């Protein structure tokens, strides 16, 4: 909302910058953040498998 | 009944686009930007005019300054502005050429994208072609010598780089001034310079031909007393930091006076310390002291009686510039002012301008100083800024030349040779990647075409003639005759450019093209 | 002004400087907008609308643009009215006269800025126009005794007129078509008798000229389509319930048998009238009104083709082509003068059926079939063909051609300069401005062509001053050539009308120094 | 396509889509007129001409940026168009109207890109027979498409479509009891059968009950006399036209006609009289003194049929004088599919008409495009510089159709174009893209061809539109 | 670019919207198919109770602004006019076929082959 | 607008018509002013004409 | 102009014809405003204001008038 571009190929940053308000769609962001904090690699593969 | 569910916050206001339309819009925006920033290329190009937010008028042709004050809102335009700013901060010469090359490369890749080629393969082919061009450009490179006696190649390059601005009527002297400032502040033992040492100051009034080099330090202040002598022939600089006031600690001190004796002792000690510091200023042998803060009345009267001029309000870099040029040391107090910590002054005399009340003091006839000042004079406000920008560009060009200690032949021959080498190397690439190399070679020839268009001749015909003359003979120094001199050889026309600058420009353009070809999404409110 | 107001609220009043400046600005804007379409290598214009269901059209002449734009400046309204009058008169010189007027006004602006009285400028302009018209009348070619030379001059004029539009690619055929269509009038001013039918589809090469006549009507039912030999007869009566009168008659009976007898008597009267119509021994009846079912079946039962729904223009064309006479009453078969034709059939051009007429005796009128892609191209082709036919009729009625291109303007400028180089006073400034405008008139075309305009103008001036009054400008290469060898020849009446209209507009606009606008409604 | 009023239309033809798009730009408002003119002239290839024009206008950007005058570009484009037309004429294949397989192949080629791709084997022979029945192989120079009436009816599927060689009416009959007559004589009636009313202001003045009874008696006598005069000729099926003024049929006349065992069909417009007279072979009758003589006719079976539950329909099969007219009965579930089948049938009829008018055949697919591209590339090396560059730019724009055909099939477009260019310069010149095999082979073996006149007209119209665009470069807003 | 003066989609969004609309239309009358299903109720603005479960009447008295919904409604109406029984089973089968074909379309398969296979089956 | 060297006047109508004339009577008549003295002068000029 | 928006809302840009025309018009206006006070027989002007304290000055110099006018 301020006019700043955020270009990132990682799915974690994309899910964090999306700002989802759905109660059921927040489960993907949680597991993505957990995977990024654990090893920080396959952030989109887990979402695709789910 | 499929009830719509709320996913993203404020979904009824934002807009989402696929990817192909976004890429097409970005390519169109880049092409429009390249077409807008195209007339300001070459010696025949004109200048631009910008309007500030309040109402200021700025006329320049540096390219980066025009894009910095463009006020856009399309991201890609902001990215191009940031790229031009980074190029100007790194090299300094050629701010719009890189964005023109990027726009041409994007326009050439648009055809391959519409045909049916993956953007990753196009980016890989463009990177390979850029690497081949970079490896080929260093083969036709010539090394020059740098010394304090022969300053012909540097002057020629400074005249060639400053041959497209409006100050070309006096760039003959500006190039000499720039090369003299560079030779003064060279620092060959470490191969680096310092822009903070060169003071670039300008003032309205006068003529453009009055620009000269001063091997000293100039200030915008006057003397503390109007009856003080203006000009001096033999004086010593006494740099001081503490003011001409009685000492006062920064802590919380309280002086208690309970009788007449204490008040009398304080009144006597005040003048005693005043006379002591006045004698200490005189006993050091200096004839002109320099402080930092304000003075007073009794101190000024004693200085006038003892015949000793002084300059007030010089807390900025003027003290450092004087200490560097004159070589004198800086003392925090008056008791440490010795005879060895004094700077030698040659000629300290203020100058008067027109009918205004502005007086500036300038020091000259110094020793082996490492800092010089550039005085710019003109009749307009934007003229001084344009001259300062041209001087900065020339200084950056000379710095890059000293760092690279080698030059090349630009103008309109290096790009043609690179395109020819890319086209020749593309003939032995039958792995589908030959389409990107041809596009890179076709987009690389956008500089001679633009030069011929700005000159006033046939672009394609002149380009074909230059290519034929280069492929028939053996000399990669045939460019575009923009000044209409007859011969097309750039070796005798004194056209000298840069090699590392062109390499960095090509690499940055290729990286920006690869980055733009990767983006294919947008989510703006 | 005065503190006491006189006019109402919302009424302005421009004085001498403001009104003149506004008129000059409007004239300069009109000239700059109209100078793009002047030379033969000009471009087209798009005239879109926003209230008339978005009408899209493509034109080249400035008259249509000035009529479709419609501004509010009176200085431009005068030029628009002058262009419309010239188009209604001759219709070939609007951009030229408006450019000349704009140049004259631009020169008068600088003349007034130099503190010069307008009366002296008006007198000088009048003297320059008189000298120019005298030189144009003295330098004229009269061709009428020879036929081959007259035909060559007509072909050259038609080609020069068609090359200024989009017909330069097919000028090798459209010029011949226009020449053949003009000669069919037998030297008459019946320009409205030439029908132009435009059909969508096909290229410009399929636009052939029919030597007979074509009609987009439908014949009756149960009638022979093709006829080997027939005699067309044009009538002017009402076959659909012939009872249209001012008589207030009514049937006041007391039995249905009486009404049935009255209806039978009316049917018998209609049958007798139909039989009296065919008493002339004809077999191709054509009526300008509507035909019901009883007369249609009566004409079909006897083997006579009946054509209904015919306008006045089609009736006049059929009477001028077939040589028939519009007859009514049908009571004197000895005086009717029937037509003559030996070929009647129906062709299929595109997706419609049209009656083909051939083998006529006279044939004064003829139809022109136009084939194109879009509607704008067809409209432009029709407008260019109409302008070519108009200028051909004009130069035929005048029977005198004058070399154009740029020789007449240079000759007029030289005459004005020679007249100014003999009289003193302040009148030489207006003549100098007139000569400058006459020399700059071809400079616009030279600049639009894409060559050095100043060098060509200087060369033409030197050639005209050295004694060569036949040089001009070459558009195929950009040099100086002879106008009597290439074939660049215009008309005398058109140029004279253009010059006179330009002089009148200049004298009218220069004599205005006050604008009093009323309150808008 | 969804309009503002709420009508949802589904079509595959480019002309209909362009017309329903409703653009606002003149450069886009000219393409719809171009497509309309192409559909009026030829009928097919309405999308290929637009693609060619767009490719040419996109390739013209390079020539405009290089600095070439538009007149030289237009002259070079006209020369290239003339060369392509000459090449297509020299490469044309002669074909007559006796080969029935060629006509069937040309009809089924235009019925594979739409929804009727699975029902072309039933619509192509029917259309071929309908064309052969209307025109004659004697010396016919054109095909009259106005003599074929298309009847649309909702119900059933697409395989239930048949071909009736007679008159088919959408309305029902005005008589109850008799709906199937084996031997009947159709008679066209254009006059009304009601109370005698003259054209002038007629009125009946009655001042006694005797006159009140005599008026009705005379009316009944006149009605009975008219009915006996109609029955005297021996007619069975009566056709009365629509009358807006007086009544065309009353109650007493209808009752008498029903008692006389005569079917009355009072629902004929004033625009289908010629079609009926040409189909069933009759003559219009406007007077009672002519219906008795030769103005009559004869027919065979004329009985109405019933659908599954969507209305009645008339069918008149068998006539004494068979004409050169025919009708098609198109069925279907949804109206969108019905209009799609109608458009496909119209396109097939237009293709057959163009093939008959031209009598020239050529290979389909992308073989002519790549052939013309190669011929133009091999011709630019014999000109100067600007002409050579213009010819090269004109030839590079012709590779869009093969690239699009290769992309829509699911293969690599660049590799397919390269293979087609390499195969067309070594011997064979009739190689196209095969969507069934998935490679490059002989396009003449898949029984796919296309007429030459359609492509020639499309190329000519595209070149004319491209030349007309460069001449305009100004947009002025008017009132 | 491309001034159309309206709204348009892309390629898969319209297919997903049509599939969702067909699924919603099928689920609307998915509780009154077998013999154990119950009836529904339709109330208007003035208050008119309409208790029915034939399917065709419910689809006719629904008023949906979707093209696929109107197509399914007119198909059910044609089925009821030509036969009268089995107005919801055909719509359910069509919706299931569309849902099954959407998965094949999403798997990079041309719709022509899917249509040919459906016709052969 | 008095004498042989006097220029003409351009009048603008309410609907948008342009009328350029030199007669003072028609000029004063086509001026729809509001002052009483101007109207009296216009009436005097009309009576004189 | 390109259909894709680049500049922000409320920012115009003149190309070559309109920009030069506006510059020439402004230069002609500036030259004609002061042209009346050039010769020895020139007159004076009135430079009144309303935003300050109702200052009224009458001078003949061109620089003072150009500085007090406040052009845009
Ligand atoms: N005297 C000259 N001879 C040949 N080429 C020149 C000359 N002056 C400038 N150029 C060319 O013009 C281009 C533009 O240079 P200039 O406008 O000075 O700075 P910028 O590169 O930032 O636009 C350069 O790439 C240079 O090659
Ligand atoms: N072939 C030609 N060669 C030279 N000049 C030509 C040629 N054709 C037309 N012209 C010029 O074009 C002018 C007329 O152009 P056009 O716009 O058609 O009519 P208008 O006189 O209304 O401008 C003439 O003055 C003539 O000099
Ligand atoms: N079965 C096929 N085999 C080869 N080419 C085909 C086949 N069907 C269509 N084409 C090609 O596809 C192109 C487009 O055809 P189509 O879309 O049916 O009509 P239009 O030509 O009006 O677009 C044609 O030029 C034709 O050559
Ligand atoms: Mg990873
Ligand atoms: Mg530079
Ligand atoms: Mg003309
Ligand atoms: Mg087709
Ligand atoms: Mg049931």
């Amino acid at each position: 909302g301020r006019g700043k571009a955020t270009i990132s190929n990682d799915g974690a940053t994309i899910l964090k910058l999306l700002d989802v308000v759905h109660p059921a769609a927040k489960t993907l962001v949680d597991i993505a953040k957990s995977q990024d904090a654990e090893v920080g690699d396959g952030t989109t593969s887990v979402t695709l498998l789910a | 009944y499929g009830r719509p569910f709320l996913i993203i916050k404020d979904q009824d206001r934002k807009s989402r686009l696929m990817g192909l339309e976004a890429l097409k819009s970005h390519i169109m925006a880049a092409k429009a930007v390249a077409n807008t920033m195209r007339t300001s290329l070459g010696p025949n190009g004109l200048d631009k005019m910008m309007v500030d937010k309040d109402g200021d008028v700025t006329v320049t042709n540096d390219g980066a300054t025009i894009l910095s004050m463009m006020d856009v809102d399309h991201q890609i335009a902001k990215l191009m502005v940031e790229l031009s700013k980074s190029q100007d901060d790194e090299i300094g010469d050629g701010t719009t050429g890189v964005v023109v090359l990027a726009g041409a490369l994007l326009e050439e890749a648009e055809q391959l994208l519409d045909r049916g080629i993956h953007p990753i393969r196009i980016a890989d082919g463009y990177e390979q072609a850029a690497r081949v061009a970079i490896e080929h450009l260093d083969k036709i490179s010539d090394s020059v010598l740098v010394d304090i006696k022969d300053t012909e190649p540097l002057i020629q390059t400074a005249k060639t780089t400053l041959g497209s601005k409006v100050v070309n009527s006096c760039h003959r002297q500006m190039a000499e001034i720039a090369v003299n400032a560079v030779l003064t502040v060279a620092d060959m033992e470490r191969r680096d310079v310092d822009f903070e040492l060169i003071k670039v100051e300008g003032k309205v009034g006068g003529r453009l031909e009055d620009t000269k080099l001063i091997k000293g330090v100039i200030v915008d202040k006057d003397f503390s007393h109007p009856q003080m002598p203006k000009k001096v022939e033999d004086a010593k600089i006494a740099i001081l930091t503490c003011p001409f006031e009685p000492p006062k600690p920064k802590t919380k001190h309280k002086l208690d006076v309970t009788s007449v004796e204490d008040y009398k002792a304080l009144q006597k000690y005040e003048k005693e310390k005043f006379e002591e510091m006045i004698q200490q200023i005189k006993e050091t042998g200096a004839n002109l002291a320099i402080c930092q803060w304000g003075f007073d009345d009794e101190a000024n009267h004693l200085l006038l009686q003892n015949n000793l001029p002084a300059v007030r309000w010089v807390g900025g870099p003027e003290i450092e510039l004087i200490a560097i040029a004159t070589g004198g040391r800086i003392v925090p107090r008056f008791s440490e002012l010795t005879a060895e910590k004094l700077g030698f002054a040659g000629l300290v005399q203020e100058i008067s301008f027109g009918t205004t009340k502005d007086k500036m003091l300038v020091i000259e006839q110094c020793k082996n100083s490492r800092a010089v000042t550039i005085f710019i004079r003109g009749g307009n406000k934007m003229i001084i800024e344009e001259a300062k920008r041209s001087l900065h560009d020339a200084l950056c060009v000379i710095r890059n030349l000293i760092r690279d200690n080698r030059v090349v032949y630009g103008g309109g021959a290096a790009e043609i040779s690179c395109a020819l080498a890319v086209s020749q190397e593309a003939d032995k690439c039958p792995t589908l990647e030959q389409y990107a190399m041809r596009a890179f070679a076709d987009a690389l020839e956008v500089i001679p075409m633009a030069l011929s268009e700005n000159s006033g001749m046939n672009p394609i015909q002149t380009m074909t003639e230059v290519r034929a003359r280069q492929v028939k003979e053996m000399n990669p120094a045939l460019g575009i005759d923009c000044l209409h001199k007859g011969t097309n050889d750039m070796k005798q026309q004194h056209v000298i450019e840069t090699l590392i600058g062109k390499k960095q420009q090509i690499s940055l353009a290729t990286q920006m093209v690869r980055m733009i070809l990767k983006i294919d999404d947008i989510r703006k409110p | 002004l005065a503190p006491v107001n006189i006019f109402k609220a919302g009424a302005d009043e421009e004085r001498a400087e403001t009104a003149r400046l506004t008129s000059f600005i409007g004239a300069i804007a009109i000239g700059d907008l109209v100078k793009s379409t002047l030379g033969p290598k000009g471009m087209d214009k798009i005239l879109l609308s926003s209230g008339r269901d978005a009408s899209l059209m493509v034109t080249n002449d400035g008259a249509t643009i000035l009529k479709n734009i419609g501004v509010d400046n009176p200085a431009a309204k005068v030029l628009v009215d002058m262009s419309r009058v010239q188009d209604d008169e001759v219709g070939d010189g609007t951009t030229s006269v408006t450019v000349l007027a704009a140049e004259l006004l631009r020169e008068a602006e600088s003349l007034i800025a130099k503190k010069i009285h307008p009366q002296t400028i008006i007198a000088g302009w009048r003297e320059a126009t008189k000298a120019a018209r005298e030189a144009l009348l003295s330098s004229a070619v009269d061709h009428g005794s020879d036929e081959v030379k007259f035909r060559q001059d007509l072909m050259n004029i038609a080609g020069t007129t068609l090359s200024s539009k989009l017909l330069t690619h097919h000028k090798d055929h459209f010029t011949k078509l226009a020449v053949e269509a003009v000669l069919r009038l037998k030297g008459s001013g019946n320009l409205e008798a030439i029908h132009i039918i435009k059909k969508l589809g096909g290229s410009l090469a399929d636009s052939y000229l029919d030597e007979g006549f074509l009609l987009d009507k439908k014949i009756g039912v149960n009638q022979p389509k093709r006829i080997e030999n027939a005699k067309i007869l044009i009538a002017n009566t009402g076959m659909d319930t012939d009872k249209i009168k001012i008589f207030g008659s009514r049937v006041r009976v007391d039995s249905t048998a009486k009404v049935a007898e009255i209806e039978h008597a009316e049917k018998e009267k209609m049958k007798e009238k139909v039989e009296r119509i065919l008493k002339h021994g004809i077999n191709c009846f054509i009526n300008r009104q509507l035909i019901y079912n009883y007369p249609e079946q009566l004409f079909g039962a006897a083997g006579v083709m009946a054509i209904e729904h015919a306008d006045f223009a089609g009736v006049e064309r059929l009477a001028l082509v077939t040589g028939g006479e519009i007859a009514s009453t049908f009571d004197h078969p000895e005086l009717v003068k029937l037509g003559s034709c030996k070929l009647i059939e129906e062709v299929m051009i595109g997706e419609d059926k049209l009656i083909h007429f051939s083998g006529v005796a006279l044939g004064e009128a003829c139809t022109i079939v136009l084939r194109g892609a879009t509607q704008q191209i067809l409209d432009e082709a029709e407008r260019s063909l109409h302008d070519a036919l108009c200028v051909l009729a004009q130069t035929v009625k005048d029977s005198r051609t004058v070399y154009g291109g740029g020789c007449s303007e240079m000759l007029m400028a030289h005459a004005v300069t020679q007249l100014a180089n003999r009289t003193p006073g302040k009148e030489a400034v207006a003549m100098e401005s007139y000569a400058k405008a006459l020399r700059m008139l071809p400079t616009i075309i030279a600049d639009n062509a894409g060559y050095d305009s100043a060098d060509l103008v200087a060369q033409l001036r030197a050639a005209h001053s050295e004694g060569n009054t036949t040089a001009g400008l070459d558009m195929r290469e950009g040099t100086i050539g002879d106008m009597a060898i290439l074939g660049i020849t215009e008309s005398f009446q058109v140029k004279r009308q253009v010059l006179l209209s330009a002089a009148e507009a200049a004298e009218v606009i220069l004599r205005v120094d006050n604008i009093i606008k009323a309150a808008p409604r | 396509i969804q309009d503002g009023k709420g009508d949802v239309t589904i079509t595959n033809d480019g002309a209909t889509i362009l017309k329903q798009m409703q653009v606002l730009h003149p450069a886009a408002r000219m393409l719809v007129e171009l497509s309309k003119a192409q559909d009026i002239e030829a009928g097919d290839g309405t999308t290929s001409v637009v693609i060619i024009a767009g490719s040419l206008l996109d390739s013209c950007t390079k020539l405009l940026q290089k600095g070439i005058h538009p007149t030289i570009i237009s002259e070079s484009f006209q020369k290239a168009l003339e060369k392509g037309i000459e090449i297509l004429t020299d490469m044309s294949r002669p074909v007559e109207l006796s080969d029935r397989e060629t006509l069937l192949n040309s009809a089924t080629t235009s019925l594979n890109s739409k929804v009727v791709s699975q029902y072309s084997s039933l619509l192509s022979p029917m259309s071929v027979n309908a064309v052969m029945k209307v025109i004659d192989p004697a010396t016919a120079t054109s095909v009259d498409l106005r003599d074929i009436k298309i009847v649309k009816k909702l119900g059933g599927t697409i395989d239930d479509c048949e071909l009736v060689e007679g008159l088919v009416l959408t309305q029902k009959v005005s008589n109850s009891g008799i709906t199937r007559v084996e031997k009947a004589k159709i008679g066209l009636i254009q006059f009304c059968l009601s109370a005698p009313k003259t054209d002038m202001d007629n009125q009946i003045v009655v001042s006694d009950y005797a006159q009140m009874d005599r008026v009705l008696r005379e009316e009944r006598a006149y009605i009975l006399n008219l009915v006996k005069q109609i029955k005297k000729t021996g007619c069975n099926v009566l056709l009365i036209q629509k009358s807006i003024l007086r009544d065309a049929l009353s109650d007493l006349a209808l009752h008498f006609l029903n008692k006389m065992k005569i079917m009355v069909i009072k629902d004929i417009e004033r625009e289908d009289i010629e079609f009926i007279c040409k189909t069933i072979g009759t003559k219009p009758v406007a007077h009672i003194d002519q219906f008795t003589a030769d103005m009559l006719g004869s027919a065979e079976l004329a009985e109405e049929v019933n659908l599954n539950g969507s209305g009645k329909l008339l069918k008149i099969t068998g006539c004494a004088s068979p004409g050169k007219t025919v009708t098609i009965v198109v069925r279907g579930s949804n109206k969108l599919v019905i209009e799609e089948a109608e458009r496909s049938i119209h396109d097939a009829l237009c293709v057959i008409r163009c093939l008959v008018k031209k009598r020239a055949l050529i290979a389909g697919g992308g073989a002519p495009e790549i052939e013309l591209a190669l011929r133009l590339t091999e011709y630019s090396r014999t000109l100067s510089g600007m002409e050579s560059y213009c010819v090269r730019a004109f030839a590079d724009a012709m590779e869009v159709i093969p690239s699009t055909l290769a992309e829509n099939a699911g293969l690599n477009p660049i590799s397919t174009v390269t293979e087609l260019r390499n195969r067309h310069a070594q011997g064979e010149k009739t190689a196209g893209i095969n969507v069934r095999k998935g490679g490059i082979s002989n396009i003449l073996e898949e029984l796919v061809v296309q007429p030459l006149l359609v492509s020639v007209s499309a190329l000519t119209l595209a070149t004319e539109t491209v030349r007309s665009i460069l001449k305009i470069d100004d947009v002025v807003n008017t009132r | 670019p491309l001034s159309v003066f309206g709204d348009r989609s892309t390629g898969e969004t319209i297919r997903s919207q049509n599939v969702m609309a067909a699924a919603s239309i099928a689920n609307i009358v998915k509780s009154s198919l077998g013999p154990v299903g119950l009836d529904k109720m339709l109330v208007d603005d003035i208050g008119d109770v309409t208790i029915t479960n034939d399917g065709a009447t419910i689809l006719k008295l629904l008023e949906v602004e979707h093209p696929a919904a109107k197509v399914l409604c007119e198909l059910a109406d044609l089925q009821d006019k030509e036969v009268g029984d089995g107005t919801t089973s055909v719509v359910i089968i069509a919706a299931e076929l569309l849902k099954n074909a959407d998965e094949l379309v999403k798997q990079k398969i041309h719709p022509t082959s899917v249509i040919s296979g459906y016709r052969l089956a």
